[PDB]
């Protein structure tokens, strides 16, 4: 397991390449494998320790990438759960609020979406144009 | 972008 901490950045990079090329399903598989590596390393660490936390933080963007792939393939249940897990630890994560909001909006949880999009707005005001758009689209279906 | 990957 430990020898594969070196593999993670390369897997991460290949997943990104696949994603941007439009191979979203294959990208998700790459992200999943990268996260699995980090989780295996994290299991050897005590929860709440510096090393556990560092790995947890290396997992976050990969897990959000994975969630982004799930949004594209219209699978919302895992996005909601993974974003919620991230946000229950790191409640300032803008990307997690945004993706969870997208997923809430896509499953007709209009109120939970608005709440998440408000948090995006609160934490990164530069995203106001996008949030306004998401909000306008929610209101349109009201 | 918010629909890109990190």
């Amino acid at each position: 397991a430990e020898e594969k901490a070196k593999a993670v950045p390369l897997i991460h990079q290949e997943g990104n390449r696949l994603y941007r090329e439009g191979h979203v399903k294959e990208a998700a598989a790459k992200y999943y494998d990268a996260i699995a590596c980090l989780k295996n390393l994290q299991m050897k660490e005590q929860p709440g320790s510096p090393e556990w936390i560092q790995l947890d933080q290396q997992i976050t963007p990969l897990l959000l990438n994975y969630c982004q792939c799930k949004l594209v393939v219209e699978e919302y249940y895992e996005v909601l759960d993974h974003c919620s897990s991230i946000l229950n630890k790191y409640d300032d994560n803008v990307k997690a609020y945004f993706k969870r909001g997208k997923a809430h909006a896509a499953v007709w949880n209009a109120q939970e979406a608005q709440a998440d999009f408000a948090k995006v707005l609160e934490l990164d005001p530069a995203l106001a144009p996008v949030v306004s758009r998401e909000l306008q689209a929610l209101e349109a279906r009201i | 972008a918010e629909d890109d990957v990190e």
